[PDB]
């Protein structure tokens, strides 16, 4: 009740300043990313299981749980389909002890995020069912081919985990037909998904903050490593070119489509059954090939000659370069980023630019 | 506020070449049409900004960054200390062998990051809509596809557009970046009009695209091959370990030497 | 040897006792581990106590009943909660069934009460156990006196909230009582409202401090009313207990209590790696050798 | 039991597209209703893959209202019930009419040891309860706690138990002092430990191994002894030049003999020395007119292209036709693409095959059959494509047929 004593003075005149300036460097955080040489998962078929609980009513975060846990799921759908192009994603609310497969496995963000927002409109009524909603995640992910990393991601908040069965068989199922569940959790720890998390491969985590959320979906955007059991297989796969109407229609196939449509002129085809899709990428519909562009595999080629650490260094220290190598600035600040081959220079915003985006050193291209 | 980023490739062995050609076209009037395209690009608006960068073979070195003749005195400016600093590029200059075919990947990269630095220097008030324009000239080296499709999905995110005018030869990654960013693709086919194609087509800006009836979108080859005979494919095997092409269908997988398990 | 002994002035004045050694040894975390709150403030801000000895008082059930309430809505994994006598609980889960309290704390968590038979609590705490495990949450509520927390131990996530319900006082007893006390007045020294307040904290903390078995192991444990914030009685409980124990901490309300039991669990349920310790909470070979190390522990260990 | 039919039918009414296709392939002699209704598994597991299992308050979710002997007519209550107490079950088994209502019945059974929590002789319940207490004592006598191998063995946690004769605390359990409302809070203890017995137990369905077991569980600390990681396989690329220059087939890149190089650094250090003509050099003014005539819309560069002349002439009814043959060639080469991929060597798959083949051949005359009937119209709309998809199932039959006796 006396919050108010927080603001000493010194000289007064900049010590206000440095107490606002403690308290302003005292309000922010860095993230922690993880490098790795290692095998991941890149086909992904990944299942969101959202809680439709009662406790998602809650207002521990600044709307309640089921809006600011919807918004970040529109971000991850967006994310995740921006990073990952051959991959999937299927969305369980989970609500009154029962599971509903609201949105079912596909590759396009669109029926995702239509849906979700439909899904702010919900009422979350009941307690939720773990045992339901894996066992739908299951059923699906039973005969996905054995090289797909077939992932389920459990955003959970309630404690009552109302299950209307044994969930140690199931674990042990899951366990054998080599699923790997994560369990983002809210609030609190749960041995149940403690267990779950860590017999079936996957990693559990509880929520401070929105900035914490957040670092926690961008860590599960990035596929993760693969452990000794999954399938390295070669899946057959299909690379149509686009073909318009092919000289003003002159001997033209005027189709529909294939999944309220217009009438196709062209577009793509299957090299296998030789069907009619308007968008690539699309598992085929009607054989069993996966079908692929090819930008669709240079899209996250980066996971596989990684990027390396920038050696930072606030000082001024020997810098007889005084320019950024970047993109030609002065550093104006104390950070200066050294890379590790060519030992070029960086800034900040060359910094963030390269790890965040460009994903390579623009030095080590030359 | 705009900012349209031309990238010349200024490849010295082919510009050589097509000196000692003895054409009417060489490398003069290569760069005083960039110049005039940029004094052009800043006469159109006074809030508009310009960056012309040069792809040598083995550096990407900028160009950019009183009146005594009659200009206008920042383009007057900004003309001196290009012809200055390509005459200190290309006249002090080297030579090696191993590495004569030029780059677009590394001037591309610190464009992309000019421009982000440049979104950072605008104020809330204002807007930055930006652009590449690319004058190739030379034939792109294979070796840096890897790193050379990162950088268009970079201009992907960064909604930065591409443009392409090639002079010689066509360039499949080029057009293929074109493609992808929304940009536009030219193959000029008359080499000394080059200005009067940049001022009609490259020239003009996002809310110009929309508005011009322009010269209509070649279409693009998604052409694919394996690792292993480098030939073309319509149905290939592709590892989910490697993640890497292969046409016929074989039991150890060379890119990451994995214990396949075969069923 | 105990895990809990307080004070340690009080064994030689009972025992005939001299000994050579007479230590205490301070809880060194690099994590806070436990918090002990002292939830003597109702939400109506009503007095928390049991004053009344065991002749109900209703307004005083009613915020015991809204504690194990929201803290069921709060923490996981099993609730502890033990009660002054069996007359007592027997009371209280009376008085929470016809007000209607305890169909709310069912719906949040699965009860499992207590009973003077040798089997039916075996049963009760083998289903206990199995709810702990099997999704749901489960809550056992006892008596501080009896087998249920003498031996039976609960670790990890069996309980996570050591609810001590009342300060337990020896009050259905006989003479025997007034008649060692007035023993330990005139043949050892030892006051009356010092040997009460001895038996009635060896108990409570007793009951307590059985929720923690490692350093990564974290147990909120409660203290239900005002009387543990006295100084006499707070100051009879073990050092490694009073030293988590914050002034602010001291005397909160329900749902204050709640708001730091959230902040608690969120807190504590991050990765908290074996590598966030070899600095402080942990010694590996060759951290042993070095003589600072050696000044540390000459540091932390005491005397009495 | 003629399930099927009715599961087929009740699709067929709510997916009037999948009636329509049943009817275009089924009814126009292509292939047998039994083949298409049995490959065509597609649906949910249970009505909720399992049901709501007892969370808690079954008793007091919607407490004996359905809006005391209010309305009963909650369908989770009653399930939940019917779980938790078989008694009731059996209850129900019994007095269902055969002379009571579930009005009166369920009257009857907000009564004691099930909403009052209570224990007295009392109306038709009162065996009920009396079985249930003998479900206690079995419990309790019967069994006994299964996981009392190291801990929670409440008779026996006292190595040296005696009677009340050399005691301190002997007045614990009193054969005396048998009260009215001290039996009832004992009974409403009694009645909370047996409903969260039998909620854990309906959610759950039907030595020193087990003593070392707990005992080493108990005993051991998670600091003190091995780490919590799995593992990473790792991936170190062999041949990352592969990755270098990808895909993209090898350009004709034929750079000459390295005299060009310094012929080229020669002529270009001369070159870029003598420079800044702007006014002269630039643009002649007619390859400038030359250049407008080329992007003006008749000439080089404007490829006559964006046309896209389409036949779009009669469109609804034609569209809705071939969204009917989409739909069913869709079906068709779903069968036979899904079981044709592996040869899957044997003699059930090949007859699967076979069948395939019959479905294929009359699918053909089918479809010739309808487009005849459709294209007869105005003549226009090549519906050819869908003749290119199954001239690739022709092809691939025969092309497997010569394979396979190849391969005999
Ligand atoms: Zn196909
Ligand atoms: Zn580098
Ligand atoms: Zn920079
Ligand atoms: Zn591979």
């Amino acid at each position: 009740x006396x919050x108010x004593x927080x603001x000493x003075x010194x000289x007064x005149x900049x010590x206000x300043x440095x107490x606002x300036x403690x308290x302003x460097x005292x309000x922010x955080x860095x993230x922690x990313x993880x490098x790795g040489q290692v095998r991941l998962g890149m086909m992904r078929h990944l299942y969101v299981v959202v809680d439709g609980s009662r406790t998602m009513e809650d207002q521990d975060l600044k709307p309640n749980r089921l809006t600011c846990t919807l918004k970040l799921l529109e971000y991850f759908v967006e994310e995740y389909f921006d990073q990952n192009p051959i991959s999937q994603i299927g969305i369980i609310v989970t609500k009154s002890k029962r599971a509903e497969k609201l949105t079912e496995l596909s590759g396009n963000p669109r029926k995702h995020i239509t849906s979700l927002k439909k899904a702010v409109d919900m009422t979350c009524h009941g307690e939720p069912s773990l045992y339901n909603s894996l066992s739908i995640a299951m059923q699906t992910l039973k005969h996905m081919p054995g090289h797909t990393s077939r992932e389920v991601l459990i955003i959970f908040s309630s404690l009552t985990t109302c299950d209307p069965s044994n969930i140690y068989d199931l674990i042990k199922t899951l366990k054998a037909a080599k699923i790997r569940v994560s369990v983002i959790g809210l609030s609190a720890e749960v041995r149940v998904c403690t267990v779950l998390a860590r017999e079936t491969g996957g990693t559990y985590h509880v929520i401070l903050d929105e900035s914490h959320y957040k670092e926690l979906l961008t860590h599960h955007v990035s596929p993760p490593p693969a452990s000794s059991s999954s399938e390295c297989s070669l899946i057959r796969m299909g690379f149509p070119q686009h073909t318009i109407x092919x000289x003003x229609x002159x001997x033209x196939x005027x189709x529909x489509x294939x999944x309220x449509x217009x009438x196709x002129x062209g577009g793509y085809f299957c090299p296998q059954c030789r069907a009619k899709y308007c968008e690539l990428p699309v598992e085929c519909k009607i054989c069993g090939l996966t079908l692929v562009s090819a930008p669709h595999l240079a899209r996250s080629y980066h996971h596989l000659f990684p990027l390396d650490a920038f050696q930072e260094i606030p000082l001024e220290e020997y810098n007889g370069e005084r320019f950024c190598y970047g993109c030609q600035g002065e550093l104006k600040d104390q950070h200066v980023y050294v890379c590790a081959v060519c030992q070029n220079v960086f800034c900040v915003d060359c910094d963030v630019f390269v790890h965040d985006s460009l994903h390579c050193c623009p030095g080590c291209i030359h | 506020l705009n900012l349209l980023v031309i990238v010349v490739d200024a490849n010295p062995i082919w510009w050589g070449k097509q000196a000692l050609k003895e054409s009417q076209f060489t490398l003069s009037k290569c760069i005083d049409a960039v110049m005039v395209l940029g004094n052009s690009h800043l006469f159109m608006n006074r809030s508009n900004k310009l960056a012309v960068i040069a792809s040598h073979i083995q550096e990407s070195r900028f160009l950019y960054p009183g009146s005594k003749d009659g200009k206008y005195e920042l383009l007057t400016s900004a003309n001196e200390v290009i012809v200055e600093e390509i005459k200190d590029l290309m006249t002090k200059s080297d030579i090696k062998g191993q590495h004569t075919e030029t780059l677009l990947a590394g001037s591309l990269a610190k464009a992309l990051c000019y421009i982000h630095r440049m979104n950072k220097e605008v104020k809330d008030n204002q807007e930055m809509k930006s652009r590449i324009l690319v004058i190739k000239a030379a034939e792109d080296s294979a070796l840096q596809y890897m790193n050379f499709m990162n950088v268009i999905f970079a201009a992907q995110k960064q909604n930065i557009l591409i443009d392409a005018c090639v002079l010689d030869s066509d360039s499949g990654l080029l057009q293929q970046a074109c493609d992808i960013t929304g940009g536009l693709y030219l193959k000029v086919p008359q080499m000394p009009s080059l200005l009067q194609y940049l001022l009609w087509v490259f020239l003009p800006d996002q809310d110009q695209r929309s508005q011009l009836i322009l010269p209509p979108p070649v279409h693009v080859d998604y052409r694919a091959a394996c690792f292993c005979h480098r030939n073309l494919i319509e149905i290939g095997y592709v590892c989910s370990v490697c993640l890497s092409i292969f046409c016929n269908f074989s039991p150890i997988c060379t890119t990451c030497e994995t214990a396949f398990k075969i069923s | 040897t105990s895990g809990t002994l307080s004070p340690l002035d009080i064994y030689p004045k009972i025992l005939d006792f001299h000994p050579v050694t007479m230590a205490t040894f301070t809880m060194t975390l690099a994590r806070v581990c436990l918090c002990p709150m002292i939830i003597g403030r109702g939400n109506d801000q009503v007095a928390i106590s049991s004053k009344f000895e065991t002749r109900e008082d209703i307004a005083v059930i009613r915020n015991y009943g809204n504690l194990l309430l929201e803290m069921s809505a709060v923490v996981p994994d099993g609730i502890v909660a033990f009660f002054t006598s069996y007359q007592y609980m027997e009371s209280t889960v009376a008085s929470w069934y016809e007000q209607g309290i305890l169909e709310n704390i069912q719906r949040n968590k699965l009860l499992f009460i207590e009973t003077q038979d040798g089997a039916e609590t075996s049963v009760a705490l083998e289903k206990y156990q199995e709810a702990c495990e099997n999704g749901r949450g489960a809550i056992l509520l006892s008596v501080a006196r009896g087998k249920v927390s003498e031996g039976i131990d609960f670790v990890h996530h069996y309980g996570r909230a050591v609810i001590m319900f009342g300060v337990p006082y020896v009050y259905t007893q006989s003479r025997i009582l007034k008649a060692r006390l007035e023993y330990l007045r005139d043949q050892f020294q030892i006051r009356e409202n010092d040997f009460l307040t001895f038996d009635a904290m060896r108990h409570a903390a007793q009951c307590v401090g059985r929720a923690i078995r490692g350093k990564t192991d974290y147990g909120l444990m409660v203290f239900a009313d005002k009387r543990f914030a006295r100084g006499d009685k707070r100051g009879k409980l073990p050092r490694w207990i009073q030293e988590h124990l914050t002034d602010a901490n001291l005397n909160l309300t329900v749902d204050e209590g709640v708001q730091v039991a959230k902040y608690f669990l969120r807190q504590m349920a991050q990765p908290f790696h074996r590598e966030d310790q070899l600095g402080l909470s942990l010694l590996s070979l060759e951290q042993l050798e070095s003589e600072e190390t050696l000044k540390r522990i000459e540091q932390i260990a005491q005397q009495l | 039991a003629n399930k099927e039919l009715e599961e087929k039918n009740r699709m067929l009414q709510e997916d009037p597209v999948l009636f329509q296709l049943y009817k275009d392939l089924v009814v126009s002699q292509v292939i047998s209703a039994e083949e298409f209704w049995a490959n065509r598994l597609x649906x949910x597991x249970x009505x909720x893959x399992x049901x709501x299992x007892x969370x808690x308050x079954x008793x007091x979710x919607x407490x004996x209202x359905x809006x005391x002997x209010x309305x009963x007519x909650x369908s989770d209550i009653i399930e939940s019930i019917f779980r938790t107490y078989p008694a009731v079950k059996m209850k129900y088994a019994e007095n269902v009419p055969h002379n009571m209502t579930e009005k009166e019945f369920w009257t009857r059974f907000f009564q004691s040891h099930y909403f009052h929590r209570x224990x007295x002789x009392x109306x038709x319940x009162x065996x009920x309860x009396x079985x249930x207490x003998x479900x206690x004592x079995x419990x309790x006598x019967x069994x006994x706690x299964x996981x009392x191998x190291x801990x929670x063995x409440x008779x026996x946690x006292x190595x040296x138990x005696x009677x009340x004769x050399x005691x301190x605390x002997x007045x614990x359990x009193x054969x005396x002092x048998x009260x009215x409302x001290e039996n009832s809070n004992a009974a409403i203890i009694k009645r909370f430990n047996h409903h969260s017995a039998m909620v854990l137990a309906a959610g759950l369905r039907k030595q020193p191994a087990v003593k070392r077991a707990k005992l080493q569980e108990s005993i051991e600390y998670e600091d003190l002894g091995x780490x919590x990681x799995x593992x990473x396989i790792a991936l170190n690329l062999k041949k990352s030049d592969r990755y270098y220059h990808g895909p993209t087939p090898i350009x004709x890149x034929x750079x000459x003999t390295s005299q060009d190089i310094i012929n080229s650094f020669q002529s270009i250090r001369q070159e870029m020395e003598a420079y800044t003509p702007k006014l002269t050099q630039v643009l002649s003014s007619s390859a400038a007119s030359s250049t407008i005539t080329a992007l003006s819309p008749g000439g080089a560069l404007m490829q006559x292209x964006x046309x896209x002349x389409x036949x779009x002439x009669v469109p609804n009814d034609i569209q809705s036709e071939l969204k009917h043959l989409y739909v069913a060639v869709g079906e068709l080469l779903r069968h036979f693409w899904s079981c044709f991929x592996x040869x899957x060597x044997x003699x059930x798959x090949x007859x699967x095959x076979x069948x395939x083949x019959x479905x294929x051949x009359x699918x053909x005359x089918x479809x010739x059959x309808x487009x005849x009937x459709x294209x007869x119209x105005x003549x226009x709309x090549l519906v050819s494509h869908i003749e290119e998809m199954l001239q690739t199932a022709y092809n691939k039959l025969h092309t497997w047929x010569x394979x396979x006796x190849x391969x005999x």
